[PDB]
């Protein structure tokens, strides 16, 4: 009667953004990323990512409710600095860790199967 | 179905003017099951988060003016308390004062009186969780908690 | 379980709605409802529940 | 009433060890031993085979519909 | 508490020239012991204080000081030491004199009945009673000086908050105090019980009441003795026996 | 606290003396209360007819 | 400010399950590629059926269902096939699905065991598990002399959230800090509880101390594959997926700032 | 009743005001002219709270007294407290 | 400098009340310089406490060694110089109480200072010619640096 497709949790919605920045206006230098049709799997990644970036003073993520499949990550920079860059770096930096890994791990697949 | 039925329900029977009740002077709506055991074990006195966790809860905070505490520990490690993060969930800057469900009766007359070792003695000052444990006794739907002082 | 209604059918004696998910029919605005509207001191939701939302009619 | 496919907990494949586990039961292993020799070491999948009822069998003793 | 106690902790002391210059500054304390007219407005303060215990005592007969009021003062007061920054340790700027002054002031805006005649103004003065009792209790002059040590701004605010506070306590023109009643009196009859000696209590003891029966289920006495019977057990049984 | 005699002492504190009292399982107020070394003004009941 | 520098090594690799650890890396990068090796790594799966007649005692949902749940072969297959979504053919297609078939009738007097080695698929590559070339062939429904099944099904690619069939994961052992160093755990009878087979301690020690400066490192893995995915294919699809899901975010984002 | 003395409350009950907002949201709805400004607000009921913050609201309370007399204090004279 | 107390403490006892907690104890501490005795809730999880040991605390109103007040915001991202690089356990907190024997005519003669580090409580007592920057509603710091 009101069960919601499966595919809506990830499927972007026509005319709806991926993800939309609104510049928080309580403390300066902080921005808030709200994505669509995301979970958890790249909120945590990304705010641990950016809890490593020294010139990031506040980084987090919450689901405003799990039956929506969207997110919003909270980012607080230095004033020399920028959110959205943080949030660009901690992607590019995601992406160059998991390549690392990706190869890493054909090497010793390839080694183990070998001997 | 009408404008003036919408608008006198929006100022007689909403649940916000309806937390306190004339049948007893006091809130009838309280903290909660779970709100209630792990506030609890959050106020506690070795209850310590760290830089991750803290983001994490304070981004769940509707009153929040965006500003981190400077942390109860600055070394050798910065760690924040359960008792600074509810400082920022209180409002305003109401002042009370109660007593945990452990709190001994021979402890208000002896030394340490206003340094309770079980934090016991709940103790709000400028919207500031001093010192105590939380429980229904301060959040409940009993007279005098820090609901119905924030009502 | 889940019901809804929204200017549905009406009963034939009294032209009220009707009673049960299978006729459609809606919630019941008991005495006790009436005596708690009372208590808020709204008339107006007590007179659209009773009058203008049930069987409204001329004479 | 028949064996499920897949473990509702993790989801590991336990249609194909109803008939083995039936095998093995009649040939005096233990219903532990037998669910170690199929590869079922988590209690989630060992209670699939353990918890389950086999009625599929006394629904075909009934004559179907069509000849 | 006892009348040595309640002069100790409400009757201003200006005589001990060496306390108010802890508790008040040099300007209030050179006008409290020289000025004569304002020791005469303390004393009679710590009368119309005094009366009011006695009027206590006969509304009150049982030591049961918790009482139901509309604001808090206790709370106000602490809101107003931290709003403020109240130093409990200076002496304070608040004048003895405006505290009295801003109490009786206060108590006339407290209007429960409007009405200048000698009716409406005997009603609003025994419908502020105990509010104005407790006022003046705790906004003595002597507690304000050693035990809050507010300032003047602090008090004026403080005030201001009674007198909005209370106001907003006030009954409102067309609420069903009457459904009200009888829904507070009811929700608590869904939780109680259904079921020395046996008595009834409960629903069982609530209904009766309110349907006056003519034969209750344990209808019983509360008998209490007058003299030498109320303290010894052989004179009391002689009296249980003339009624049995 | 609620059935002792409540009294106040010539200092001005409350003191609640233990003093004996009588419960009944009947209702007669009018012939009770006139009885000697009974106290008529702290007398009551429950039976809210009488 | 920059990435880590993780690594591998793997203490077992088999056709079932896979067990590596990572190291030097941080618990939401180990978190998040668990989570993706149960939600986010595609799959075939059965998602399309169409009874043309079924005489058994097991209603059409209860079979199409069960079909659903069968792993099917999709090592280098999935890869190939497009989603339904943005295929731009009809409602099905070779390059979007993989069509199935089963005809069985129960002629004899035995009972029929109507298995996964009926499902005559049209694509070699895409065939049921236990069909694959010991594990025996799933059950899918039993059969009585006089009754048949026909249909014809249509298999789609997808992944977990949107239903477990396409789950290639039977399990994941995901564990840290065997001892317990960080203390994110507080065990109140330490001695009361066993040790971690990835534990290095002396039976007459309980945990290990506190660290203060101590971060979650090392983080053990068992990838218990279904059978569809090889265990080894599961983590590189699953990090090749989670690496692509942040490429379009990142996009969208750069979409966005020049927008701005 | 003489308007120069009115022994009613100065403030403006709960009650007195929710009909009011109701009342006034009506007319708004009904395309009646606003007294006071308004940002991007098109919901009659977010218009007459504005109008009473902003004690603009063209009404008139009539206070009915139970010996029969009424009071009529309009929406500008009374106190509002919430 | 902003410093509103110093001394030398020893440990004398922790927890005689019992342990109520797990990563806190309470430290009952005495100088020798001034004769103060110290109460102090501490985390002995990351920062270990035994019996007998001889640390300095320094009860200031900011961190910065040049006289310059806080913001009582965490910015860690501040470079300037600070006087807690060179102690070891540092915490932050509010003066929620000060006593006294006072009388209704002599000052007071002796102290009781008791601050909250978020939980954390210490108390201070003394002679108060050494706890005359306390005051109520006041941040300060602990500085505490346990020597040898
Ligand atoms: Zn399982
Ligand atoms: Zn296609």
């Amino acid at each position: 009667m009101n069960a919601p497709p499966a595919f809506e949790s990830f499927l972007l919605f026509e005319g709806e953004k991926k993800i939309t920045i609104n510049k928080d206006t309580k403390v300066p230098n902080a921005c808030l990323f709200t994505i669509n049709k995301e979970d958890h799997t790249l909120g945590n990644i990304i705010k641990s990512q950016l809890l490593k970036d020294p010139q990031v003073l506040f980084a987090g993520y919450k689901v405003p409710h799990p039956l929506e499949h969207k997110i919003i990550i909270r980012v607080q920079t230095t004033p020399d600095y920028s959110p959205q860059e943080a949030f660009t770096n901690a992607i590019t930096d995601l992406i160059s860790e998991l390549s690392l890994l990706e190869e890493r791990f054909r090497v010793a697949i390839k080694d183990k199967q070998e001997g | 179905q009408s404008l003036e039925t919408r608008a006198e329900i929006q100022e007689l029977a909403m649940v916000p003017r309806m937390i306190v009740t004339p049948q007893s002077n006091r809130p009838v709506m309280g903290i909660v099951q779970d709100t209630l055991t792990a506030v609890r074990k959050f106020t506690k006195r070795d209850v310590f988060l760290e830089r991750g966790e803290v983001m994490n809860l304070l981004m769940f905070l509707s009153t929040w003016d965006g500003k981190v505490p400077q942390p109860a520990i600055l070394k050798p490690r910065p760690l924040w308390t359960g008792k600074q993060i509810f400082s920022l969930i209180i409002p305003g800057h109401i002042n009370c004062i109660r007593t945990h469900s452990t709190h001994p009766d021979d402890e208000d007359s002896g030394p340490y009186k206003h340094i309770s070792p079980g934090d016991t003695k709940v103790v709000v000052e400028n919207g500031e969780l001093i010192m105590g444990i939380l429980c229904k006794k301060s959040l409940g739907t009993s007279a005098g908690s820090l609901v119905h002082i924030s009502y | 379980k889940i019901h809804s209604r929204a200017r549905g059918p009406i009963q034939i004696l009294n032209r009220q709605p009707m009673e049960g998910r299978s006729r459609d029919g809606g919630l019941r605005f008991g005495e006790m409802e009436r005596d708690c509207q009372i208590a808020h001191g709204a008339a107006q939701f007590l007179r659209e529940r009773l009058f203008e939302a049930s069987d409204p009619y001329q004479v | 009433m028949i064996i499920p496919v897949r473990c509702f907990t993790c989801g590991k494949i336990v249609g194909n060890k109803w008939e083995a586990y039936l095998g093995l039961l009649q040939a005096e292993y233990t219903e532990g031993d037998a669910l170690d020799a199929l590869g079922l070491k988590r209690y989630c999948c060992r209670r699939m085979l353990l918890a389950h009822v086999d009625l599929i069998e006394k629904l075909l003793n009934y004559a179907p519909l069509e000849k | 508490p006892s009348n040595k106690a309640f002069e100790k902790k409400f009757r201003f002391d200006y005589t001990n020239e060496r306390a108010l210059r802890r508790t008040l500054q040099e300007d209030l304390v050179k006008d409290v012991l020289s000025n004569a007219h304002i020791q005469n407005e303390l004393e009679r303060e710590f009368e119309r204080m005094r009366e009011d215990r006695e009027v206590l005592r006969v509304i009150f007969p049982t030591g049961d000081s918790k009482v139901v009021l509309p604001c808090n003062l206790l709370r106000m007061i602490w809101n107003a030491q931290k709003i403020f920054h109240i130093n409990p340790r200076l002496p304070s700027d608040l004048h003895p004199i405006k505290v009295v002054e801003g109490v009786k002031e206060l108590s006339k805006k407290l209007v429960i009945v409007n009405g200048d005649d000698p009716l409406s103004r005997q009603a609003q003065e025994n419908a502020t009673l105990l509010f104005n009792i407790h006022l003046r209790s705790t906004l003595c002059s002597r507690r304000m000086a050693e035990e809050f040590r507010l300032s003047g701004e602090a008090f004026d605010w403080l005030l201001g908050e009674i007198e909005s506070k209370f106001n907003q306590a006030i009954a409102h023109p067309g609420e069903m105090v009457g459904a009200l009643a009888a829904q507070s009196l009811g929700e608590p009859a869904t939780q109680m019980t259904l079921n020395a000696k046996n008595v009834t209590l409960g629903v069982p003891r609530l209904k009766e009441l309110i349907n006056i029966s003519k034969k209750p289920k344990t209808p019983s006495l509360t008998v209490f003795l007058l003299g030498q019977s109320a303290r010894d057990a052989e004179r009391a049984k002689d009296i249980l026996c003339r009624l049995e | 606290d609620n059935k002792k005699k409540i009294i106040i002492t010539e200092d001005g504190e409350f003191k609640a003396l233990q003093e004996w009292i009588l419960e009944t399982d009947g209702v007669s107020l009018m012939r009770v209360l006139s009885e000697k070394d009974v106290d008529p003004v702290r007398t009551t009941s429950n039976d809210i007819v009488e | 400010p920059y990435a880590n520098q993780p690594t591998v090594r793997i203490t077992e690799l088999t056709d079932e399950n896979v067990k590596f650890i990572i190291e030097n890396t941080d618990l939401a990068v180990a978190n998040s590629i668990r989570r993706v090796f149960i939600a986010e790594v595609p799959i075939i799966a059965i998602d399309w059926v169409q009874i043309d007649a079924n005489s058994s005692v097991l209603h059409d949902e209860f079979i199409a269902h069960r079909l659903g749940l069968i792993p099917l072969t999709s090592d280098d297959i999935v890869d190939k096939l497009q989603y339904s979504r943005d295929c731009t053919c009809e409602e099905f297609c070779p390059e979007c699905s993989v069509e199935f078939t089963l005809d069985v009738r129960c002629n004899e007097d035995q009972t029929r065991h109507v298995t996964s080695r009926d499902l005559i698929s049209n694509s070699p590559r895409v065939i049921p598990v236990t069909s694959r070339n010991e594990q025996d062939d799933i059950l899918i429904v039993k059969l009585r002399k006089g009754q048949e099944l026909r249909l014809r099904a249509y298999a789609k690619k997808g992944f977990g959230k949107e239903h477990a069939k396409w789950n290639p994961t039977a399990g994941v052992a995901f564990e840290y800090d065997p001892d317990n160093a960080l203390r994110h755990t507080v065990y109140p009878k330490p001695e009361e509880w066993p040790k971690s087979e990835y534990s290095e301690l002396d039976e007459d020690e309980s945990q290990a101390p506190y660290d203060p400066n101590g971060k979650p490192e090392r983080f053990y893995y068992n990838v218990e594959s279904c059978g569809s995915l090889r265990p080894e294919t599961i983590v590189l699809s699953a990090l090749s997926g989670l690496k692509k899901k942040l490429s379009d975010l990142q996009t969208q984002l750069s979409h966005e700032i020049q927008s701005d | 009743q003489a308007n120069q003395k009115r022994i009613t409350t100065p403030y403006m009950t709960k009650y007195e005001r929710a009909r009011v907002l109701g009342t006034r949201a009506l007319q708004i709805a009904m395309c009646a002219p606003v007294m006071v400004e308004l940002e991007g607000e098109t919901d009659p009921l977010l218009i007459a709270m504005k109008e009473l913050k902003a004690r603009k609201i063209p009404i008139i309370i009539r206070r009915y007294l139970p010996d029969g007399s009424y009071e009529d204090w309009g929406v500008d004279e009374l106190i509002i407290s919430d | 400098a902003g410093i509103l107390f110093e001394d030398i403490f020893d440990v004398k006892d922790i927890d005689p009340e019992g342990k109520k907690f797990d990563r806190v104890s309470r430290l009952h501490c005495e100088s020798e310089s001034f004769k103060m005795d110290l109460i102090l809730d501490v985390n002995i999880q990351i920062y270990p406490v035994d019996l007998g040991d001889k640390f300095r605390l320094v009860i200031a109103s900011t961190l910065y060694e040049d006289g310059t007040l806080d913001d009582g915001e965490y910015n860690p991202t501040d470079d300037r110089p600070s006087r807690a690089d060179q102690f070891e356990y540092v915490m932050y907190g509010k003066v929620y109480r000060i006593e006294g024997d006072e009388t209704s005519t002599e000052a007071a003669t002796r102290l009781s200072a008791y601050v909250s580090y978020g939980g954390l409580l210490m108390r201070l007592q003394g002679d108060a010619n050494n706890l005359h920057g306390f005051e109520v509603d006041s941040r300060v710091y602990l500085l505490m640096k346990k020597l040898a």
